[PDB]
């Protein structure tokens, strides 16, 4: 059947195309920022500790001393 | 000579007493002059400093209180 052929063929073509888009987009979208995120965040720990963690340090130091 | 030195040193004693009173009252005037308003000004500015610390202390309290 040519109508059934057209239906399943076009529909599965769309699915295959969308899945190729899925693979590429998902991989880049979730890979590229991830490294940048964790790098900036380990540095963020190194920075935020110098405002907040030191605040806890000074507080403990004074209250205990 | 005897009674002479007696009266002389007696007058010296009285004069010295009055001098001691003068120095004493001078110290009294110095304290009563402006020392009290001076420390009042000191405490006033100190009070302002406490108003300064009134802000940042809240954050230290917050750190202790998570």
């Amino acid at each position: 059947l040519s109508p059934l052929e057209q239906e399943v063929l076009d529909e599965y073509e769309r699915l295959s195309e969308n899945m190729k888009k899925l693979a590429v987009l998902l991989d880049e979208l979730a890979s590229a920022p991830a490294t940048e995120i964790l790098d900036g965040l380990r540095e963020l720990e190194r920075k935020t500790s110098l405002v907040f963690t030191l605040l806890k340090a000074s507080v403990y130091s004074i209250v205990l001393q | 000579t005897l009674t002479e030195e007696l009266e002389k040193l007696e007058q010296q004693i009285t004069l010295t007493l009055q001098e001691i009173d003068s120095n004493f009252a001078k110290a009294h005037r110095i304290v009563t002059t402006s020392i009290l308003p001076l420390v009042e000004q000191y405490g006033e500015h100190s009070r302002a400093v406490w108003e300064a610390t009134k802000f940042w202390k809240q954050f230290f309290e917050a750190s202790a209180n998570v």
